[PDB]
């Protein structure tokens, strides 16, 4: 009945830790650039932006407004309020390394 | 129109009502070029809340998993024509996320012109291509002698729309396609570009020879910043501009309160005689006043430890304790840190004082004892 | 027919095509519009026109005396139009300005 | 080509056979077999194994000319024919026919003697049965019988020649007469007079009861289907003179028709849309037959002796699919390429059922509205005449139909396919009741139209 | 590596060889066969070349083999069941009716388990099914005294039917099953007697099993048919092929799946599930794969191989339980019908162009480049069909569209909007002058209100009857008609027919006067025999409408 997964699950796991971390209140922004770091660390030294861009503006159905009413958001829109807000920031803080046509898309969104 | 009576044509052509009395529709439903077959039954009455709906099994492995949402669409849904509407939304959408296994290229235009286009560029470049098509990756020289990769995506139709550029380095890369332009005119950009950040390039490649970098390991193409290290448990940051490498860069200091203080008054003292006709090592070599270690260790360098959640030392008396059970992780953490974590995951289960769950970084069986 | 009184929905006849006895050839054996015009001197033709009605000078009463044996002279004399389109009794269609 | 020194080949259960008559040294010429097969590796023909055969006598004119494969009657073995014509210059000819078996070994089988050369339509056909003619006289010489026989009948062509099912041996030659050739002597569904006049080969494919569904191919450089005397799916063919069709299969689904022509030159047409997929210019020879190894047929086109003094070099071999043969890193592309062919294909595959579908569909709501509207036979049966310049159409009733109750009228409706046009059409009723031997018994009420016609014969024709 | 290879060739008919009728089967490196002729031929598999064949008079309608007594038992159709030693003391031999036995002369199929000799016997509308002993020591090969018949009373009558062995395990030349499938189908009776079952498909298409244990009768103990046998499923359709499959692979397997199969395409599949309510519980499933299937068989591990007239085809079961729905790749051969297979996977089968063949199933420099430019062909060759199919569908789509249409304007007609007016047909009467004399015209007018478009296949049928009263002399007249083809029309327009009603002979007309306006929609013309009539309407001229003053 109320178990909602999150609806992060399904991407790449290093997107996933990232959207994991941001999650975690207003010191949520400073750790993505730790976690970006610790990718770099790690065996996949480049981060694929340009997937994490696409995956961000994929639609998934809802059922919001009155009780029924079916709508479609993308992710960035469903994932937790300040999950959103702390990946635009760590977004505003690492620009000049991401591709535009995505940027523009989320802003877009 | 507005009534379901030309509407429902209009908007559903290829469903055919069987019955006089409008009730068994069968036929055809229409999405992104598409036909799939569905077969549709009202009551005596024109209710929803009950209705057969039966499809192809092309039609229900698209509509996997949003099995929940029809179902919900069948009782929530006032009339059969916005019931359908939404159904070839809801379709769309389906497809579209799975765009992977559902498709077909127009192979007169596509195959042959790709590989002539590949022939145009010569067979030097070509190193990756996937088995799908869409993805290829072609390589690229510095004078220097730098390989540097670039990925492009293709969609259906190549010559048509832009197909979509990844690549590393860190200015945003900026590629003017045509209709007319080919893999060889955004490849001739590319070079462009490249011969552009020489400079930068040379810094960061200068730099990463005579020094102990020390984490950005193993350095990307795209990465800005180099932790370097001197003297012994201090560091100092330095973030370099593409389009001024040259020019004074941001640098701060990590480690000994005490050992830094004297060495930021000197820097404010120096930095008048910071000058962007040497190389950045011959200037801050003379700005701080001091010179480097050449990898006065190798082997030891600063392992991270710290919790790899919240990426402190100290917290609240705690220690990085608890560690992952992995030689590839080895990562610490702390027990506050690490248990607000495993009971937020859906996977963990918790006994009575242990909670066994997945390393963050590693995703492997980990436990914590409080 | 389409300045006709009624302004009502005909068919347009689209005269037979070509022959039934040519369709019967092609099976068995298988533009600009053209323009005449005159002029003539309003002296003569004013002399030669109305004494009749109220006749604005020229343009109309001249397409009303072409057509004073045509059965849809009267709409025109209505309507005053001075110029006129119409179909054939062939199926053509026919544009005549005065 | 027909020679001593020259060759003929054919097509034996997926390889290729090579006949020669090779003038030897002590000895007369030997016939010779080759036989060859595909490597797939080395994309060429190697010989697999070889026979040879001696005519006893040190005389010239020993000649190749007809050979295929045939299904001797004893066995049921289909096996490779040969047939020799041998001249003393004697004003006397032999013709032999050899048989060659899985052994590599010949075995005669007719000797048959005559006197005069032939040159006309020889023709071999199952139950190893020569068949030929002089001025339109028909002959054969079975190998059963070993008798020459003479056909009773007299026919000028002789355009088809099988064993047609339960008609024994049989042989098309006025499009009407259709013979047997045990009791020399229906052709109510064979195809019309009408075209008896253009028809030069034909073909037949399948039957039913007789009625036979059956290609042809005319002088006009046309290719015609027929379900029964219903010539459905005229094509058009680019080259002229044409000699033959024979049929290729390849896959699921396919058929090809590879259709030859005099001028060295050869076609090939994609059943389900009668046009053209290819065409080629050269062709020493053409052979149909699974030589792969894939399990569908495929074809095999020999290119002209210009290029070498040596035979099955300069092929090629092709489904018109995704096999095809013939006579700087890169690698990383192919199998790219390679998934690409196979996706492509199952797109085909998956399009065709798709359609199908939709017929089904179609069809299914056509029964839909016919029953959304809506069993005993309320009429007879219809009928039709031509008066002089009139048309009538009459309708036989039954006792349910009671003219003393209803009113009835009679319609005649012309399909719009035709009419590009529209003029009305009309159509006068009488009925007519005729009471049957009084002097129960059985009145008789029809009920008739009348209607002029040369109205309705604008397009030569009309339903 | 050539996968398919031509073994020896045979005499065809034209339209391919018979369905049902032609068996290939193998021995150890032996392969026997027969085309459905008179004939039955022996194949050394080394070298393709036949040994031996045997004429028999009149089509071998089946065939079986023992490999311990090295006999082959055929099945000669309308004469009995012929026995052949495999050593048998040109290379054709007819066969003396000396070795003929049970020459019965009505038995339509017939099988054989370890000790006995099943068959089955066409009768009187009532087929029966026999049982005999066959004397298990190498003495002239006999049938003996039968043990047992019964009455397939279930089948009333081209098709012959077909046999399946279906013993357990603990108890050849069939399908052994396994013990928990065998008690949910067969019972009690036969897990605890260790019974074979003998199940039969029909060309009825019901698929009936009989308890061998249970069949012993006599003259003094005839057998019971509503007791004795019993009855699986009704397959609505014809029978091809029985057969079990290993599902689960995870000679003597114990199978575990039960196959039948439809001449149209139903399968059906049974498994043993014991299931939800701890209890065993029997796995339905009707498949339906396309196509008349021709042939089938069975190969390691729940695959199985049939034959649609296309192409052999292949479906797999192994791994809930089975398969949800059967999708199934062809393999790209011809429609061979006759199929057989052993396990080493080599399957041996007989081309409907009436071949034999053995399909086995399972870089470099500018020589790439070749490579390259055959693929790119093979791409540019099946691209312009793909083409041509597309065009296809569209016309098709076209036409769907256009029924609908006329579907909704059919429905619309029928119904009672309580206004007529998706389309109306108004007449009106007037007078018009004929070289002397007055005529009386009707003009009808079509006016379209609703938006529905006419398009192509509509025609308009007027009718006008001069009276509706007949007399002992039928008139010159009764009525007459007259049909428009309507095109287009669009939505709003409207279309004119003026028509004489008057006075043609004797300046007399006699006034009820009935114009009745219909329409007919042909399902042709957009592409029993048919279409549909529909009532626009029905105007009376009344005298009143004829006065002129
Ligand atoms: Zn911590
Ligand atoms: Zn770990």
């Amino acid at each position: 009945e109320g178990v909602e997964p999150a609806p992060w699950a399904q991407l790449e796991a290093p997107a996933r830790l990232l959207l994991q971390a941001l999650q975690a209140g207003p010191e949520g922004a400073r750790r993505g650039l730790g976690v970006l770091r610790a990718l770099g660390s790690r065996g996949w030294e480049p981060f694929d932006w340009g997937r994490l861009l696409e995956a961000l503006c994929r639609e998934e159905p809802v059922v919001q407004g009155p009780d029924g009413r079916l709508e479609l958001k993308p992710l960035l829109l469903r994932l937790p309020r300040i999950c959103q807000r702390n990946l635009m920031s760590l977004l505003m803080a690492v620009r000049p390394s991401l591709p535009e046509s995505g940027l523009l898309s989320v802003l877009q969104i | 129109m507005a009534v379901t009576e030309a509407s429902l044509l209009r908007q559903c052509p290829l469903l055919l009502p069987q019955n006089r009395s409008k009730t068994v529709y069968e036929g055809f439903i229409s999405a992104q070029g598409r036909d799939f077959h569905l077969r549709i039954v009202l009551p005596e009455d024109l209710q929803l809340k009950n209705a057969r709906l039966l499809c192809s099994w092309q039609l229900r492995t698209i509509l996997s998993g949003y099995h929940r949402i029809v179902q919900q669409r069948m009782q929530h849904s006032p009339d059969l024509m916005s019931f359908m509407m939404e159904l070839k939304m809801l379709l769309e959408v389906a497809l579209k996320n799975r765009q992977e296994l559902y498709a077909l290229p127009p192979p007169p235009q596509f195959y042959s012109s790709l590989i002539e286009e590949i022939g145009t560029l010569g067979w030097d470049k070509l190193v990756y291509a996937d088995t799908c098509f869409s993805t290829i990756k072609l390589k690229a020289e510095d004078a220097s002698g730098r390989e540097h990769l670039i990925t492009l995506k293709l969609k259906a139709k190549y010559p048509a729309e832009s197909p979509d550029y990844f690549v590393d380095f860190p200015v945003p890369f900026c590629a003017s396609w045509t209709p007319q332009s080919s893999l060889i005119s955004i490849y001739s950009q590319f070079l462009a570009a490249i011969e552009s950040l020489k400079a930068f390039w040379d810094v960061m490649d200068e730099i990463d020879e005579k020094t102990w970098v020390l984490e950005p390991e193993k350095p990307p193409r795209s990465a800005t910043a180099r932790r370097i290290a001197l003297g012994n448990n201090v560091s100092i940051n330095i973030e370099v501009d593409p389009r001024h490498p040259t020019m004074l860069p941001e640098c701060f200091f990590l480690g000994a309160d005490h050992v830094v203080k004297p060495l930021g008054i000197k820097l404010s003292r120096n930095i008048h005689l910071w000058d962007p006709e040497n190389s950045v090592l011959q200037n801050l070599k003379d700005v701080l006043e001091i010179d480097f270690p050449a990898r006065a260790i190798l082997e030891k360098s600063d392992f991270t430890m710290d919790c790899g959640i919240c990426y402190a030392y100290q917290l609240d008396g705690t220690i990085p304790d608890q560690v992952c059970d992995n030689s590839q992780c080895g990562q610490p953490f702390h027990q506050i840190c690490l248990y607000e974590w495993l009971r937020g995951l859906l996977t963990s289960r918790q006994s009575f004082n242990i909670i066994f769950g997945e390393c963050p970084y590693c995703s492997k069986p980990i436990t914590l004892k409080m | 027919p389409g300045l006709a009184p009624p302004h009502t929905r005909a068919p347009s006849p689209l005269g037979p095509t070509r022959d039934p006895v040519a369709t019967f050839l092609e099976t068995c054996r298988e533009l600009p519009p053209s323009v005449a015009s005159i002029k003539v001197s309003a002296e003569l033709l004013r002399a030669a026109l109305k004494d009749g009605h109220s006749g604005v000078p020229l343009c109309c009463a001249t397409l009303q005396w072409l057509l004073a044996e045509n059965a849809a002279v009267d709409v025109v004399r209505a309507r005053a139009l001075s110029s006129i389109q119409g179909v054939a009794p062939d199926g053509a269609n026919v544009h005549l300005i005065v | 080509m027909s020679s001593n020194e020259q060759e003929r080949l054919l097509c034996y259960n997926g390889e290729v056979l090579v006949f020669q008559l090779s003038k030897g040294n002590t000895k007369t010429p030997i016939l010779h077999v080759r036989r060859m097969v595909f490597d797939r590796g080395t994309k060429v023909f190697v010989q697999k194994s070889t026979g040879f055969f001696t005519i006893k006598e040190e005389n010239s004119h020993l000649k190749i000319m007809c050979c295929n494969c045939v299904s001797d009657f004893r066995t049921g073995i289909n096996l490779p024919y040969i047939v020799i014509e041998k001249n003393k210059k004697n004003n006397v000819f032999e013709y032999f026919l050899l048989i060659l078996h899985s052994t590599n070994k010949f075995e005669m089988r007719l000797s048959f003697k005559l006197g005069y050369e032939m040159k006309d339509g020889l023709r071999v056909l199952n139950g190893p049965l020569i068949l030929w003619r002089h001025v339109k006289a028909f002959f054969f010489i079975s190998s059963q019988t070993g008798k020459v026989v003479s056909v009773s009948g007299n026919f000028s062509s002789i355009q088809w020649a099988g064993e047609i099912e339960n008609l024994g041996m049989v042989l098309l030659g006025l499009k009407e007469c259709c013979l047997s050739e045990e009791e020399c002597t229906s052709d109510i569904y064979i195809i019309p007079p009408a075209y008896s006049s253009v028809v030069t080969y034909v073909h037949i494919c399948a039957t039913e009861i007789l009625r036979i569904s059956l290609i042809a191919l005319t002088r006009k450089n046309q290719l015609i289907s027929f379900q029964n005397g219903t010539p459905k799916n005229v094509c058009q063919l680019p080259f002229g003179d044409p000699c033959a069709v024979q049929l290729m299969d390849s896959g699921g689904g396919n058929l090809f028709f590879v259709v030859s022509f005099i001028s060295n030159n050869a076609c090939a047409v994609w059943k389900e849309s009668f046009q053209v997929a290819a065409k080629w210019e050269k062709l020493s020879l053409v052979l149909i037959d699974d030589f792969i190894g894939s399990g569908t047929e495929q074809v095999l086109l020999l290119f002209k002796d210009s290029l070498n003094s040596d035979c099955l070099t300069s092929f090629k071999i092709t489904d018109l699919g995704k096999i095809n043969y013939s006579s700087e890193n890169r690698y990383l592309v192919v199998p790219p390429l390679e998934t690409g062919l196979k996706v492509c294909f199952s797109s085909f595959r998956e399009l065709r059922q798709h359609l199908l579908l939709k017929e089904k569909i179609i069809s299914k709501s056509y029964k839909a509205l016919i029953n959304l509207v809506q069993s005993e036979q309320l009429v007879e049966k219809i009928w039709y005449r031509v008066i002089d310049d009139s048309l009538v159409v009459g309708v036989k009733t039954t006792s349910s139909l009671k003219l003393s109750l209803n009113d009835v009228t009679l319609s005649l409706l012309m399909d719009q396919a035709h009419d590009s046009r529209f003029r009305l059409l009309k159509c006068q009723n009488r009925v007519i009741k005729l009471s049957t031997n009084p002097f129960k018994k059985e009145c008789v009420q029809i009920i008739t139209a009348v209607t002029s016609l040369s109205p309705l014969l604008t397009f030569s024709k009309f339903c | 590596a050539p996968r398919v290879r031509y073994l020896a060739g045979f005499c065809c008919p034209l339209g391919g060889l018979a369905a049902g009728k032609p068996r290939v089967l193998c021995h150890e490196a032996e392969v026997f066969l027969s085309t459905g002729s008179e004939l039955v031929y022996v194949y050394d598999q080394e070298g393709g070349l036949l040994t031996a064949a045997f004429r028999f008079p009149d089509q071998v309608w089946h065939l079986e083999l023992l490999a311990p007594r090295r006999l082959l038992y055929a099945l000669c159709a309308r004469r009995g069941l012929y026995c052949l030693s495999l050593d048998h003391p040109s290379p054709v031999i007819p066969v003396d009716p000396d070795a003929c036995i049970l020459p019965d002369a009505a038995l339509c199929a017939f099988t054989l388990l370890d000790s006995v000799l099943v068959t089955l016997v066409q009768g009187p509308a009532r087929w029966k099914m026999q049982l005999f002993e066959q004397p298990c020591p190498g003495e002239d090969p006999r049938p003996g005294g039968q043990i047992g018949e019964v009455e397939l009373s279930s089948y009333t009558p081209h098709f012959l039917p077909v046999l399946c062995s279906v013993s357990p395990s603990g108890s050849s030349g069939g399908f052994t099953l396994e013990d928990a499938l065998f008690g949910l189908l067969f019972g009690a009776d036969a897990t605890l007697l260790q019974s074979p079952v003998v199940l039969c498909g029909l060309p009825d298409g019901q698929l009936c099993c009989v308890i061998l244990k249970a069949l012993v009768t006599s003259r003094s103990a005839p057998g019971d048919p509503n007791a004795l046998v019993k009855i699986l499923h009704h397959l609505e359709e014809p029978v091809i092929f029985i057969g079990a499959l290993k599902t689960e692979p995870q000679e003597d397997v114990h199978c575990d799946c039960l196959v039948a199969f439809g001449h149209h395409g139903r399968m059906l599949a049974i498994k043993a599930s014991w299931d939800e309510s701890g209890k065993l519980v029997p796995e339905l499933r009707e498949y339906c794969l396309p196509g008349p299937v021709l042939c089938a068989a069975c190969g390691g591990g729940g695959r199985v191989y049939h034959s649609t007239p296309s192409d052999l085809c292949v479906v797999d079961l192994s791994r809930q339980p089975e398969e949800g729905p059967g999708g199934l790749p062809p393999m790209l051969c011809p429609a061979s019908l006759n199929i057989c297979s052993v396990v080493s996977t080599k399957l041996l089968a007989l081309s409907a162009k009436g071949r034999l063949m053995t399909c086995s199933l399972d870089m470099t420099t500018e020589s790439a480049g070749q490579k390259i430019k055959e693929l790119l062909s093979g791409i540019g060759n099946i691209s312009e069909r793909v083409s041509f199919l597309k065009k296809a569908v569209d016309q098709r789509n076209k036409a769907l569209t256009s029924l609908n249409e006329a579907m909704n304007v059919s429905c619309a007609l029928l119904s009672s909007g309580t206004g007529p007016r998706p389309i109306s047909c108004t007449t009106s009467t007037t007078w018009s002058r004929l070289q002397t004399q007055d005529v009386l015209m009707a003009t009808c007018v079509l006016e379209n209100s609703s938006s529905f478009s006419l398009d192509q296949g509509w025609t308009l049928c007027i009718q006008v009857l001069t009276s509706s009263c007949a007399l002992d002399l039928d008139s010159a007249c009764s009525a007459i008609t007259y049909t428009i083809p309507v095109d287009q029309l669009g939505p709003g327009a409207r279309r004119e027919v003026t028509l004489p009603l008057g006075p043609g002979e004797n300046g007399g007309l006699d006034l009820p006067v009935t114009v009745s306006c219909t329409l007919f929609y042909s399902l042709r013309e957009v592409v029993e025999q048919e279409g549909v009539c529909l009532p626009l309407s029905r105007h009376t001229v009344d005298m009143l409408q004829c006065l002129r003053f």
